[PDB]
């Protein structure tokens, strides 16, 4: 692994640092890096590719030492070098690819494709520059059994879930009361709905309590909370509890009350916020419980009194709505993130060549069905492939 | 808007400030959406 | 202040560069820098803690140096290194916790923790390794009395407020005309509503001009202007200005025509756009003025002409809506953003060890309360906290 | 162009690193390269301005040689350095701005300002630092014709185009069957709507088919798909085709059934998604097709029959929508975004000095008018001005 | 790639220059390059054939160097060269073809033959006599990032589509109004027709529009414009749109008035021409609009008044039209003219060697489908094939 990112960084600095006219002093360490590497490469022969329909490639390391140059090197060396550089980037691209599609229920935090295992031999230890990007550093830290870190702009952690619970339900469905929630992407939209507007609940107050569990634990998150749900506030026709008929829903939305947001971890109240809207901060949690109250209007105006008679026939139903968007977060484990395309690069290199997907990943790299069945083993596999994909990004856009 | 996004020369400008027909008409003939939108604003603001 | 970033960037260089496998000429000058730092530290003593639950810690300096004879790195090297690095990261983090929870009524340009107080002393200035980070560069060139910049994505700069203006109000609240707005995060949703639908107004036209002042100077605003008002397009039971009554609102949207926007700077026309949608740019402004007309369709269709009769009663009320979203900007004062965590980190570290609410920050790091009543003194103190939060973010995760 | 990025990074490194106190070898190389820049640039006139109202300045270079004989840094050295770098940054930004508002129709990547035209002479190609950042990296690369790439978050690819089409029409507009959509920024929201709910069509399912064609082949994009018309969910009063009649559309929402999204390229089908929701990844596409079915419920409980009378007079209409957001990607051409600041600077610097519009660029750099007619010459001119904007973007933010 | 053009021209110069009797000084360059070639080409083997019907052929190089100390040439020397010339020209031909057949979905500007793939190495870069033909030059220019240029005589840029359009239709065709137009080869012929001769219409004027977009912009076009439709001037029987019956056409020609031809660029007027025929010029255009008004004549001799009876039954039909012809042009891409055998030769050889259809070239080289969806990858492969075919052309006959 370490070999991979070391060589990728040295090839990147090669592609980006050899331009005509620089002092010979800004490049001396670089050319000596390259020379050490190639000296190690003189003698190595490699065979790779061939799982799926991937091509079989044979690589032969036969080039001599780079050219020693004057004060300011000239374009001849540039061309001679970048030729072998093209060949080297081809090699490493096919390397990342051959590594990208392999999976195993057992170990596999470590390399699995035998080519990298050859790279795992002590003979390739001399070839190593450093690590500068995050993921390799968290790799080495997990190699040290310590804490890790990953900063996501809108992390994607929620499992696709459009589902509702029933409290007051009739086989005819015109006296409903309950709570309907949409979990999706990096968003949660909950809505507590009632048809009688709490005429029979004491104090003209109806309680709602809802709880979302996540599969992995986040850290130090920033979360925006807006007090009107923006997905459930319009009329709808909704399927049945048995999946065999349909009912109607005409909404009216009010400001909620007793909006109480708790960030929990194993039965301990880690954070609690009362009626605070806008962006909030949470120090450490893995589950979120929302509690709120739908209050019958203490007084009402003539237009309103047509909204909640004390009778049974109803043509508008009340609802409070709450939307929650995790703007940015930090996680210790590896999660597919918004800004980077690491998930995207992985799935693209998985699909583009019709590779029959592994025995533990989902069919076709479906991500939400994956996190629904997200395991520690799957966590680690995704971690390694994300590592190698971030490597791939380094040399081929 | 005009000077910003259309770079009229100083001559065309000093014509405009006079409300000079030459420049207004030639600009409409070049169809700057801004000028036609202003004249349409004027037309519509006529509500007999 | 610079001294601390120098220390921590060097500590980052240690964490990143001295890992078995490097040629010594690649770290040589780094090694000299690190030994110079450690020398400069031998000869002083520090004390920390002393407010909130933050404990006092007494820090000494009597250390050993790292070898400079190595040609290729061995493990015992980085072992003895991490030995000292543990102490140094503990020290820098303790310094951060200490200073983050301090204040000054004015002149917040200076730290108030004994640590930095003695730490900016002359005998310490030898360690100015570099100013690689962005915020430290801003801080430096600020010391030199110069113009700066910071590039933020979807910052939270608008003052949060959920309120509404009526221009024609009747107590019974069955014939009303006015303007509604919502300003939060980087969103402004603004709408104008008419019950007469401008069937009695001169020229079959209604005008709304809405003025949103920005509290801090912006530069290079990329905005999206879109013809909807999403949160303002569904029935509502709103409290009136009575503080004792409640009124009804059922909207329908017409096309907002002659939509004109003016981005002003201290009161001079700067950017002025007219009947243009999608993406838009403003260069340098401090307030926004939105002028727009509402117009009754002179032509109709039966289903239309029923809802908008020639009489005074009214059941549907016309409304025009505009959406303004500021995607990314460059600012000249420190701001809370949608892509970093400084605000979050500082709020966390304040709440953690029971910091009694001091005499400067508004209570509870309520960002909206802070921004709505912005002050130069407070922006100074927040600049301090954000630079040092960035400092902290480098080492500890 | 490379000489401009050279000078830019020269000045940026001089602004951040060299301050009094550090170790000399830590800056010595940088000082040597800076001094060579000086030695070679002194003794040549540079004439900026000479079009429009932008000021016409002259530039002369005779700055001395900053000392390399020191080992530790004195206040006077950095004093001179700042006094000189002020001059230099003013020069670089003025020449940048001048190159900004120039264009051509032939050789759209060629130098256009007299300063740069003089400067790209080979006797200034002996001072070039590196190519470190992204935009000049891609410029140099596409000059050598390897594969290209720019990383975009929220790539505003489509124009704004609020259009709709009718499949079954009426002169009274009371039996509409068709589609509406709003496509702009990064977002697409397309909805298919019906009035008779397939009470005449075979099998009680109504088909809708919709296309969106792109103008550049994107690459490796994550896309979120959500099952709703998030901007077509409220009663509407809309013009007909010739704008002589206004029709009334009052929606009710169902689920979209047999949702079939197809990413097509080059007259071939590339990738599919059927009944998958939430987030997805697509490798390589230039056209999106959305084929979706609207189904009638088989059973209806008391609430529904009023929503759907089996006879021809209808009040409430059924509709199903799709929301499609391309989260992030990498483009092989240049585009704007919501997370960078290139477009804003381009537009501002063009707006200020009242530059007479050129024969090639569209007025006001109107982005949507550009995208509707993306032509290769304009593209290469974009790329040029965006590299120049990045250059400016490191020097005076 | 370059090496193949070099070799072809080299052998061409051999064929045209190396003839008995001359001064060896006259051929110095030629024999110098030839000996360089044989220096490079010994010690290696090349393979072709296998794909399609091309038989696998192996090729070697063992010929010895050629004399230089002569004074005047003898046919002995000539055939001494010619026996090698034959082998080499045949090998050139075969490599040309084995490249010609090849096509792939990705990266098509590069070659696809392992022959050319081996040719790309440094060992072959010694070989170059000259690059002075037009197509290799445009090649090297689209390599050097300069404005490319392809001159053409009578280009076949308009795709083939002969269809008509109606504005008013009777199921029996006793009252019509519409247009016909055929755009073939390099010319277009449009003709708008009415049966009423616009008697009922307002102010005795009937408008006609017709637009044509091109899939590749042109430059410095010299267009010819003749007002007529010789192709639509004789009584026709034409098939309806649905396909069950036909309709009649007996038109009578008038001359069109206020004929406006508008050559627009990206929705910007560049050339506009009214009240004028003959040869006109367009500097930079890609979108043609022909708008013309038919005016019912002012006053008519009785034989004419018989033609257009003001009553409803029509016994003759009115028509006015235009014809637009492209003689010479200049473009950014590759095109099909009426004076080059590139398109001819490539189609012919693909047929003769009977290559199956591949996913880039549509079946049967039908230039219609070729130019219908002209797009990047197709363009690149077409440039490649035209280039290599031109390489072939000078020698094959």
């Amino acid at each position: 692994m370490d070999v991979l990112y070391s060589l990728s960084k040295t090839l990147k600095d090669a592609r980006d640092k050899i331009v005509e006219g620089t002092l010979y002093s800004n490049v001396s360490d670089l050319i000596q890096q390259f020379n050490q590497m190639i000296i190690t490469m003189n003698g190595n022969e490699f065979q790779t590719g061939g799982i799926g329909n991937l091509p079989i490639r044979n690589w032969n390391f036969n080039f001599g030492l780079l050219g020693t140059t004057l004060l300011n090197l000239d374009a001849n060396y540039v061309e001679t070098a970048r030729n072998t550089i093209d060949y080297f980037v081809d090699f490493v691209d096919n390397v990342c690819m051959d590594e990208m599609v392999r999976e195993s229920q057992r170990n596999g935090i470590a390399p699995q494709s035998d080519s990298l295992r050859k790279l795992s031999a002590i003979k390739f230890k001399r070839i190593n520059f450093d690590n500068s990007s995050e993921y390799i550093e968290n790799w080495n830290l997990q190699n040290r059994r310590q804490r890790t870190g990953f900063t996501f702009h809108k992390p994607n952690i929620f499992p696709y879930s459009a589902s509702f619970t029933l409290n007051r339900s009739q086989p005819a469905h015109d006296n409903l009361m309950g709570t309907m929630w949409l979990n999706a992407g990096s968003e949660i939209q909950v809505a507590g709905f009632d048809y009688s507007c709490a005429i029979n609940a004491p104090a003209n107050i109806q309680q709602f309590e809802h709880i979302v569990p996540l599969r992995r634990v986040l850290t130090t998150a920033t979360i925006t909370l807006l007090p009107d749900a923006e997905r459930f506030s319009f009329p709808r026709v909704i399927n049945s509890a048995d999946g065999a008929t349909t009912w109607f829903f005409n909404p009216v939305i009010l400001r909620p009350n007793n909006v109480e947001v708790e960030f929990l971890l194993n039965g301990q109240i880690i954070n609690t916020y009362q009626a605070r809207f806008g962006t909030i901060v949470a120090r450490n949690f893995d589950t979120i419980r929302l509690s709120f109250q739908l209050m019958r209007p203490p007084n009402m105006t003539p237009a309103v009194a047509v909204l909640f008679p004390n009778a049974q026939p109803f043509e508008h139903h009340a609802t409070v709505g709450l939307t929650l968007r995790i703007e940015s977060a930090v996680c210790e484990s590896v999660l597919a993130d918004a800004s980077e395309t690491l998930l995207a690069n992985v799935t693209s290199v998985r699909q583009e060549y019709a590779i029959p997907v592994g025995p533990v990943f989902p069919p076709g790299m479906n991500w939400t069905d994956l996190i629904t069945n997200y395991s520690p083993s799957r966590e680690d596999n995704l971690q390694r492939v994300f590592t190698v994909a971030s490597i791939r990004s380094m040399l081929i856009k | 808007n005009l000077n910003d996004n259309y770079g009229i020369s100083r001559q065309q400008a000093f014509n405009l400030l006079r409300s000079d027909p030459r420049v207004l008409r030639e600009f409409i003939n070049q169809d700057n959406p801004i000028i036609r939108n202003r004249i349409e604003q004027l037309i519509m603001q006529c509500r007999l």
